[PDB]
RNA sequence: AUUGCCGCGAAGCUACCAUCCGCUGGAUUAUGGCUGAACGCCUCUAAGUCAGAAUCCAUGCUAGAACGCGGUGAUUUCUUUGCUCCACACAAUAUAGAUGGAUACGAAUAAGGCGUCCUUGUGGCGUCGCUGAACCAUAGCAGGCUAGCAACGGUGCACUUGGCGGAAAGGCCUUGGGUGCUUGCUGGCGAAUUGCAAUGUCAUUUUGCGUGGGGAUAAAUCAUUUGUAUACGACUUAGA
RNA sequence: AAGCGUUCAUAGCGACAUUGCUUUUUGAUUCUUCGAUGUCGGCUCUUCCUAUCAUACCGAAGCAGAAUUCGGUAAGCGUUGGAUUGUUCACCCACUAAUAGGGAACGUGAGCUGGGUUUAGACCGUCGUGAGACAGGUUAGUUUUACCCUACUGAUGAAU
RNA sequence: AAGCGUGUUACCUAUACUCUACCGUCAGGGUUGAUAUGAUGCCCUGACGAGUAGGCAGGCGUGGAGGUCAGUGACGAAGCCUAGACCGUAAGGUCGGGUCGAACGGCCUCUAGUGCAGAUCUUGGUGGUAGUAGCAAAUAUUCAAAUGAGAACUUUGAAG
RNA sequence: ACUAAUCGAACCAUCUAGUAGCUGGUUCCUGCCGAAGUUUCCCUCAGGAUAGCAGAAGCUCGUAUCAGUUUUAUGAGGUA
RNA sequence: CGUGAAAUUGUUGAAAGGGAAGGGCAUUUGAUCAGACAGGCCAGCAUCAGUUUUGGUGGCA
């Protein structure tokens, strides 16, 4: 008989298999679609997130009833480190998918991106590339022999990227090696982009402007084993419910004699690959400069890092990018900011952003001052001696 | 009689040409399919369509990926309907489809090797004029086949350089058949046109 | 013998998921191969050349005990002992039928052979 | 004092109890229409065709066939003198089944191909099909030895010149020279005994082994270590 | 299609008749199960059907507007919170876009619960001489096992 | 049309039909002055062959008994094992090899506690499950030394 | 309710291999033949007796008194 | 502690293995094995007999 009672289904059958990743590293599936007219460019950039922040802005939303007046909003900053350009790869539609011919690697490659090759780096005679190395000998003449193939074949062409990782205040010593594709200009354009780039490191400004709709992908954070309750977010049983309680009383009817796929069922829970789109810049930080938490309303030469440090991360000594809400991933985690997919215009996106105040204090407790000198203004002199 | 038979896929009714080649492999003949974007099928494009969804619909309640598998291109559903007139799930069945492989248009090799027809189930042939027929490029597209265009884009670059050839084979039999013209009224011409060659 | 064992890194070394470390099992063994390295000895033979060449565990007579489940209930509670024994040893270092017609052509295919 | 209790309590986890985010293209149903016969009128329909639903299929998102695929890096000697490529010598291993040649336009079919000409067309004229029953090839101890004539062609082998082909190119078109053979034509010799037939063995994969000619001189796992991970495996890190 | 509908059979209905469909009613049968397929209801959870309550797009009206009614494509997406009752069913309060109908062994007890039925205690009414009976009321009354296979959810993995 | 209605041929194949062989059954017969010794024997002719419950007939095998083979055997009896061979439609029989160590067969008859896959059969033995479920109540153990082949668990000291 | 884990009449042994129209099982091969679930009666309706169907033993004879059939002739019947 | 079966097990060898395995008919392949020279094995052709099948042609009503 019918279920007596109508509710939604619980989760989203969409987002299945709820497993791992297979890669940490969340791969984009979709590139922005391309405009030959404009300038070669990137479509996306690596980061690492380093954790969240607080800020202060005028609501330019006209109808709203907060129209012209402050809002507090949640932000999210990556460590946007200037990424090297180490190679391009030309792809040749095919019938059976979009298919590689093949790659051209730069002449010299750092030590960070030579160690992603390995899992013993210690222990290796560092032999990778070596003869890749040795094709620059006399005027790196089969090198333009792979370049012309990209230009003649290879109706798309992606670029080879690696995070200068040794900036960031990570625990790893070890890029992460990702392809971009490239947009605008004609094939020979993507080629002659990637040539002219090749050891060279691309800023994140280059990319991505203050109040441009972008899209987070990364793998989430990892949960390990969940069950059905914290899971699918099913009912909890009631107190009296012999063996067990945190769990789904019915997992099907007698036919079909099967469990169906569509159960809610106990696992996983975390670290999958997410796609989360729209998510405006609020602030393209750069980071050779003091002053990068300071906006036009406040002229405080404090940085984006809170007093403190981010929490398990560290400070913040290159670009960065602000963004608005909450992006996938977690601290320290690799992200893809991917440029949007399609051009938003509905008065959200197109909201140009002046940010007012950005919060500083410390996330490592219940923080009340912003900047040491405001601390030491407030509470004065202490027994701590010089 | 050819080692390999390739058979050119335009104009073919889908069920006749593939019970054709049901038997070719069961025989021990290998059996090569090219443009099977360019098959068809008796009857309107909608009802054709209609046929799909109703085999779309078609799923393992309990698991879909374990379930039935709806192939979409053109090459595919011409797979599955080889599969039904052969035993597939025997040893015998499984060496005769080892013998077949179905292409959208003419990848190489295939190219530059003589192709031919199935005029037991030509649609030109067997049709009834003025009855409405469907093309395989168009119905799977219609269910989500992904390279209509790239096997379209790649057909017009291979009949370009198709066309240059036959002008460079038009010339050289044109020559040919001109030697052999003036080759007519001698002694051994006379002979064998006696003799019938 | 390994149906809901755990899983191990160290059984990468041979293609498994599923290996563990017999601490008793090994003790045993152990204690033969050094036995029969001693025979070796005694017997003469070089003991840099020698390599496990047969071993073979049979299932000993079983040693019983109790014991006591619920409602009153008893089953046994056996042990399965094992009979072990190895050898060590040295690592070591057509008439053709023809026809009239076969013997013919191998006589032809011979007096026009350079 | 089985976390003794109380207040606060960072971190971690977590809440429509907190915050962020949740894409746009095509094909269609019903229906409304266009043109338009049947039925000289009419007609959304018969042939064609326009718009159009929370529909459908894609875009996008999730997974990635563990027997789907691609590109790229490095590939172990003084380490039982190991590895790889090429060639020829010998063994095993098997054959979803060689037995002259898979011999390449495209499109239409109530239309076409080939040739010719012009004023270059959706042109004129001629011819063809009515099946590949074709075309090419095919004679020689399973194809020997040898003498010429005619012609400067045909064709094999390696070698070389240049170009084209990325859908899975791995093939096609070529220049030039050398070296054979030529049944285009005319000769000379040899074949027997496999005994009246026995597939009468001539093919192509793979695995070794040996010989002689080039080429390169690493990693991965365990163990330790991290915690962006985690029941265990696995994952992500680090270490001369 | 006799009539209703001011006139007008068919906007909306529709007598007297008559043709069907469905298997969520209840009858009828006794084919399976008596070396036992756990017998009500609810909770929980998923899926399916359309005979569509809402929502999308429409056609008709005795469609001026507003609101309604009839009909089409359509099951994509939703269809609630409570008083009383063990209830299925029912009734009322209230919100809502709507509070549509059903199936899945009258879905789902090694998922639960045990209010009901349906053992043994006990009381009442009627009936019986009595022991006792009552699809009459009332109260108390043990809900076992998965570690196997498959399925499902997740996690490894030889060989290329 | 590989759909519907109808018509004409060709073709495919049942343990069915025809012919032949072989087995068995039944019936009808032949066969004695050496049938050129098996007369329940040999031979000729024709027909027939499904089968539960059931009936009958002819045989195979086991324990023991009378007779016989002046049968086999410590130069290996019986038993057991043997993808080794032969005979019988079959029940079964016979042989070779290995193992073993003391009795056992053929034939004519007699006799029965005489043939097993079942009976939730009886007794004993062994599996998969499976190196699995588990060895989680009673607050709690730690360090060094001694002894010992071996110490989380023994002894002593210190501590908690 | 309890009366030794036994209670709407304990336990032990014997009568006792208690009876069972009821359930289960009932052990080698081949050959030939080969059914019934219907009649009547029964405290009969899950049973039995009786007749029928079947096997076996045959006996008296040797092509007939015959026949799940027709024809010819002559009756009968009260359904469509 | 005579012999020392089977169930079940270890080692070795052989074989095969896409969600059972086992079996019937026939044959391939691999392994293994018995007998016969005073006909044994497998065949070919001709002339016939039996049973059929598929043609060609002739003469009559
Ligand atoms: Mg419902
Ligand atoms: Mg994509
Ligand atoms: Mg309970
Ligand atoms: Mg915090
Ligand atoms: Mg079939
Ligand atoms: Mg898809
Ligand atoms: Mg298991
Ligand atoms: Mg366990
Ligand atoms: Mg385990
Ligand atoms: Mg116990
Ligand atoms: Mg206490
Ligand atoms: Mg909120
Ligand atoms: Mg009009
Ligand atoms: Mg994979
Ligand atoms: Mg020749
Ligand atoms: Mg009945
Ligand atoms: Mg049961
Ligand atoms: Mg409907
Ligand atoms: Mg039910
Ligand atoms: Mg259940
Ligand atoms: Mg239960
Ligand atoms: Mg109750
Ligand atoms: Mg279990
Ligand atoms: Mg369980
Ligand atoms: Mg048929
Ligand atoms: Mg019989
Ligand atoms: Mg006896
Ligand atoms: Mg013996
Ligand atoms: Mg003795
Ligand atoms: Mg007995
Ligand atoms: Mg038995
Ligand atoms: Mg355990
Ligand atoms: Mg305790
Ligand atoms: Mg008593
Ligand atoms: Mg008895
Ligand atoms: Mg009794
Ligand atoms: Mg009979
Ligand atoms: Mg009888
Ligand atoms: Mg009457
Ligand atoms: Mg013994
Ligand atoms: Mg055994
Ligand atoms: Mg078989
Ligand atoms: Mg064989």
């Amino acid at each position: 008989s019918h279920r007596k009672y109508e509710a939604p289904r619980h989760g989203h059958l969409g987002f299945l298999p709820r497993k791992r990743a297979a890669s940490i590293r969340a791969r984009v599936k979709a590139f922005p679609k391309d405009d030959r007219s404009k300038p070669v460019a990137l479509t996306s950039f690596l980061g690492y997130k380093a954790g969240m922040t607080t800020i202060v802005r005028d609501l330019d939303r006209p109808g709203s009833k907060f129209h012209k007046r402050e809002v507090v909003e949640a932000v999210t900053v990556v460590d946007t480190p200037p990424v090297v350009v180490v190679g391009v790869v030309g792809y040749v539609e095919t019938p059976r998918g979009l298919r590689s011919l093949t790659t051209v690697w730069a002449e010299h490659l750092s030590d960070e991106v030579k160690r992603r090759f390995y899992k013993n780096w210690y222990k290796s005679k560092k032999k990778a590339f070596t003869k890749y190395s040795a094709k620059y000998a006399q005027d790196g003449a089969g090198i333009e022999r792979e370049l012309a193939r990209i230009k003649k074949y290879a109706s798309v062409v992606r670029v080879l990227v690696h995070t200068q990782i040794r900036k960031t205040p990570l625990a790893q010593k070890k890029a992460h090696l990702a392809e971009i594709q490239l947009n605008g200009g004609s094939i020979s354009e993507k080629v002659d982009w990637a040539r002219e780039h090749f050891e060279k490191t691309v800023a994140v400004d280059s990319v991505f402007e203050q109040n441009e709709m972008i899209d987070a992908i990364a793998v989430t954070k990892g949960h390990g084993f969940e069950g059905v309750t914290h899971r699918w977010g099913t009912k909890k049983l009631p107190r009296k419910t012999h063996r067990g309680l945190r769990k789904v009383a019915c997992i099907g009817a007698w036919h079909p004699a099967h469990v169906m796929w569509s159960v809610a069922r106990a696992g996983q829970r975390g670290y999958h690959s997410r796609t989360s789109i729209n998510h405006k810049i609020y602030r393209v930080g750069k980071g050779d400069d003091e002053a990068n938490g300071a906006t036009s309303f406040d002229r405080t030469k404090k940085t984006i890092t809170p007093m403190g440090g981010f929490v398990h991360y560290g400070e913040i000594k290159n670009d960065f990018i602000m963004v608005k809400g909450c992006i996938p991933g977690n601290r320290k985690r690799i992200v893809t900011l991917r440029k949007s997919l399609y051009t938003n215009t509905s008065r959200k996106a197109l909201e140009e952003v002046s940010l007012k105040w950005i919060d500083t204090a410390s996330k490592f407790g219940k923080g009340r001052f912003q900047t040491p000198a405001e601390k030491h203004a407030f509470m004065g002199t202490l027994k701590k001696d010089l | 009689v050819e080692p390999v038979v390739v058979i050119d896929g335009k104009g073919h009714l889908v069920g006749r040409l593939a019970s054709v080649v049901a038997k070719q492999l069961l025989n021990g003949q290998k059996i090569v399919v090219v443009r099977a974007e360019e098959l068809n099928i008796s009857g309107e494009f909608f009802r054709n369509k209609l046929k799909y969804h109703d085999f779309l619909r078609k799923a393992t309640a309990f698991n879909k990926t374990r379930g039935p598998f709806h192939f979409r291109a053109p090459s595919r559903i011409f797979y599955k309907a080889l599969r039904g007139m052969v035993s597939h799930k025997t040893a015998r069945g499984k060496a005769a489809l080892e013998r077949l492989k179905v292409f959208e248009g003419i990848p190489p090799p295939y190219d530059k090797k003589k192709r031919v027809v199935v005029p037991q189930a030509l649609r030109v042939l067997r049709l009834k004029p003025g009855r409405k027929y469907t093309t395989l490029g168009k119905l799977s597209t219609s269910v989500g086949w992904k390279y209509e265009d790239v096997v379209a884009k790649l057909e017009a670059k291979r009949k370009v350089s198709s066309a240059e050839y036959y002008a460079k084979k038009r010339a050289f039999t044109k020559k040919v058949a001109s030697a052999n013209a003036t080759a007519a009224e001698s002694d051994v011409a006379k002979q064998l046109a006696a003799l019938g060659y | 013998f390994n149906s809901s064992i755990g899983r191990t890194a160290q059984g990468k070394e041979f293609g498994v998921t599923k290996a563990r470390w017999p601490a008793k099992s090994v003790k045993f063994v152990q204690g033969l191969l050094q036995n029969a390295a001693a025979n070796a000895e005694a017997k003469g033979l070089d003991a840099t050349k020698l390599y496990v060449s047969h071993i073979q565990v049979n299932q000993a007579p079983k040693q019983r005990r109790r014991t006591y489940r619920a409602h009153g209930r008893i089953n046994k509670y056996e042990s399965s002992p094992s009979h072990i024994e190895l050898v060590v040893t040295e690592k070591e270092e057509k008439v053709v039928r023809l026809t009239s017609r076969q013997r013919g052509r191998i006589a032809a295919q011979k007096r026009i052979a350079a």
